[PDB]
């Protein structure tokens, strides 16, 4: 998920601009729902995943809000001690305590039902049991018991009208989520929200701990410690699921790292340089990031260094020289099927070889393959989510910085050989594979373009539409599932706020019994790829100006 | 009147809802939602509670198991039971708003029931507040915000300790999966705070 928020000093012809690109994959009907709410203290517009009560993306006339995923470590695993002489009991504080258990039966259409038991301890649900070691693994969540509290906090923030009132809700949000704020006055703010555990000293939160009692959480840390910033001296707030704050620890997921190499640097770079940003320019960052090869920046220096003393004709050099000629932005050809430049394919091949030669070779099977991915792996139907710098890349990158990296290299990932020797070996491999496909002239390489699929299955992998309803976009774009922009105090417009969104494939997923698609089934699909947008309406006037249909119900209780 | 909910859809079909209290406001939301994304939501309901095979058959049993193994309904029920009526209105309004449209749809199947329901061979049913809470709980909480690999990580560590030995095994663990990396691009500049 990405976002950039632009303050008073950095905005141009406006006081603040907030651009939001949540990444949840692409689906049909659309992942998020468009909705306006007016009454009972609420005056809001925007859109929101699965039509939650609370709008995760929107504004109320005075302020606007948004989100990107936090990835703080708010889950730990407790190793519960059991005895073979007591089914359903675990030891805690010197006494044997009963597990909670419920029975579930799964009804199967045209099939025999299956029944099983869910177990639960003090710390949480049981996720696995190893009778051999007489241990059970229980998953403790800091946000446990605060799920609906969090639902409601999302909703009540929509009423807030300044930083104080809004942070009061942020503090009641327990899921590990990044929260963003902008207002009419041109103030901007950020809060890395959530419940986070107060751990015992010496608790390594990347690994399990005993659940026998001495390693139980002290409690939850206060909101006071959650990373936050209001009107920073930078003038902007930028995020792409990167670290919120220096020395803040990330999720314990092995495949997830905040390090020297982070894709957010692609946004930082655009935003620095231009001292100010109009609305159009701020929305145009999406296009730019959509197409940015994320790896070029990280490795081209090492590649240049490595191939300097080769002959100009050496094919390995022809590859690096060609990358050096590239602006690192991918565009499709007129055929609608190949990339104008072959740079991504090159980096992929090289990196794949590079990783096998370094990180993977340092990690025992069957674990090394956790680090073998380049970040470009796809099929015809395209990536299913965002593109990123792979775990392996990030670890490699630290090795290439050598002494410049803060991470001590306990193992030399280059096996005591110069980095240069390995880099070349990998270039050789890439050249070998690519020339065999495309021939010996890099200028005549038409590499495959990544495509985009609006899937008929939801992210659970459960059908939410008929297979036919799935939709194909020629060009993959490393952008939000939706995008929205809110502009504050536009010096041009009459109104105090302007806001746009795009909900592809369209607002409705309704198909009549005879098969007639709604008029709003598909009407934002082409707008999405175009980098287009539609206006969002708040005021009763503007909502009346652009009406199409009107229904009135008499309800009670 | 305090009995009315007005509904206005813009050029692109986006509902705006106009109402005088919490229950009716979210009843409106529920209603427009059941019109637009009925099916998407019914299936989101089933996904989020692990009741999918009930209608899609044998293929989704492990998934259903996985979901239900991964939460505790009673905690969610207790949380709902322990809300004010004002807060409880949000959920109950929403559920009833949805149910109102479904009633019309189960009253005019030949003109209103989304095709998918006919294609997948089942009919929509009534929503309760627990169902609506779980759409949020079972996605935002139980997907995102529910990340560990602490067991896998331990496996990795023990394999590293076996090769390399104990001290170096851990040192390599720290090299592959650091707690914290000083050079990391942060969204809050270091000048402001650590
Ligand atoms: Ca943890």
């Amino acid at each position: 998920c990405n976002m950039w928020v632009i303050g008073k000093n950095k905005a141009q012809d406006a006081k603040a601009i907030m651009v939001n690109g949540p990444q949840f994959g692409w689906y049909a009907p659309a992942y998020t729902y468009g909705i306006g709410l007016h009454g009972a203290g609420y005056d809001v517009t925007g859109n929101t995943p699965f039509a939650y009560p609370g709008l995760v993306f929107g504004h109320n006339g005075t302020i606007s809000w948004g989100s990107t995923a936090g990835f703080g470590d708010d889950v730990d695993i407790f190793a519960e001690k059991l005895s073979a002489e007591k089914p359903g009991y675990y030891q805690h504080n010197g006494e044997w305590v009963k597990m909670l258990s419920r029975k579930e039966t799964i009804a199967v259409k045209d099939g025999q039902p299956e029944t099983f038991t869910v177990w639960r301890t003090l710390h949480g649900n049981v996720i696995k049991t190893d009778t051999a070691t007489q241990t059970a693994y229980a998953k403790a969540r800091a946000w446990d018991g605060k799920e609906v509290a969090s639902l409601l906090a999302w909703t009540h923030q929509m009423k807030a009208k300044n930083w104080p009132e809004w942070t009061q809700q942020a503090a009641k949000q327990a899921l590990t989520i990044n929260w963003y704020y902008a207002d009419v006055n041109g103030n901007i703010g950020y809060v890395h929200t959530g419940a986070y555990p107060d751990r015992q000293p010496g608790h390594d939160p990347r690994l399990p701990v005993p659940g026998t009692g001495k390693w139980d959480w002290k409690g939850l840390l206060s909101f006071d410690l959650n990373p936050k910033v209001y009107n920073p001296q930078s003038g902007y707030i930028a995020n792409w699921n990167n670290s919120p704050q220096k020395d803040y620890p990330a999720s314990d997921l092995f495949a997830f790292l905040w390090g020297g190499a982070d894709r957010v640097t692609e946004i930082d770079t655009t935003l620095d340089k231009q001292p100010r940003f109009t609305a159009d320019q701020a929305w145009d960052v999406i296009r730019q990031t959509s197409r940015r090869d994320l790896n070029l920046r990280l490795f081209l220096p090492a590649l240049k260094d490595a191939t300097a003393n080769l002959a100009e004709n050496d094919p390995r050099r022809q590859l690096v020289d060609k990358l050096a000629s590239w602006d690192g932005e991918n565009l499709v050809n007129d055929d609608g099927k190949t990339y104008q430049q072959p740079g991504s394919a090159i980096l992929n091949a090289w990196l794949t070889s590079m990783l096998k030669r370094t990180v993977v070779a340092a990690v025992p099977a069957p674990f090394g393959k956790w680090y073998s991915a380049s970040g470009y792996e796809t099929t015809q139907d395209g990536p299913t989510g965002s593109l990123n710098i792979s775990v392996g890349a990030k670890i490699l990158y630290e090795a290439l910085q050598g002494d410049k990296s803060p991470i001590p290299q306990a193992v030399d990932l280059f096996g005591g050989k110069p980095q240069q020797e390995v880099i070349l070996a990998a270039l050789d491999d890439a050249w070998q594979t690519l020339s065999k496909r495309y021939g010996n002239d890099v200028t005549g390489w038409k590499t495959p373009a990544m495509a985009l699929t609006f899937r008929a299955n939801n992210f659970f992998g459960v059908p939410q539409a008929a297979a036919k309803e799935a939709r194909h976009q020629a060009e993959y774009q490393n952008r939000g599932t939706e995008n929205d922009m809110i502009v504050f105090s536009p010096t041009s417009g009459n109104r105090p706020v302007l806001a746009w969104d795009v909900v592809a494939p369209g607002q409705s997923g309704f198909i009549a019994p005879d098969g007639k698609a709604d008029k709003h089934y598909d009407d934002q699909l082409i707008m999405y790829e175009s980098f287009g947008r539609k206006s969002l309406w708040l005021t009763p006037q503007d909502v009346d100006e652009h009406k199409e249909s009107q229904e009135v119900l008499q309800v009670q209780r | 009147p305090p009995t009315e909910v007005k509904i206005v859809r813009d050029e692109y079909g986006m509902p705006h809802i106009y109402a005088d209290d919490t229950y009716r406001l979210f009843y409106g939301y529920g209603y427009v939602v059941a019109q637009d994304r009925l099916f998407q939501m019914e299936m989101a309901r089933r996904s989020t509670q692990g009741t999918v095979s009930e209608v899609l058959g044998k293929a989704f049993v492990s998934f259903d198991k996985d979901i239900r193994q991964n939460y505790w309904p009673d905690s969610i029920r207790a949380q709902i039971a322990s809300l004010s009526a004002e807060d409880k209105s949000i959920l109950q309004g929403y559920a009833d708003g949805m149910n109102a449209w479904i009633d019309k749809v189960n009253a005019s199947p030949d003109k209103l029931l989304p095709q998918q329901f006919s294609t997948f061979g089942f009919k929509p049913k009534h929503w309760e507040p627990f169902d609506v809470a779980m759409i949020f709980v079972g996605t935002m909480a139980n997907r995102f915000s529910d990340s560990t690999s602490e067991i896998d990580n331990l496996a990795l560590l023990t394999a590293l300790k076996d090769k390399y030995g104990k001290q170096q095994g851990m040192a390599v663990f720290n090299q592959l999966k650091w707690l914290v990396n000083p050079s990391a691009p942060t969204t809050i500049a270091a000048r402001e705070s650590a």
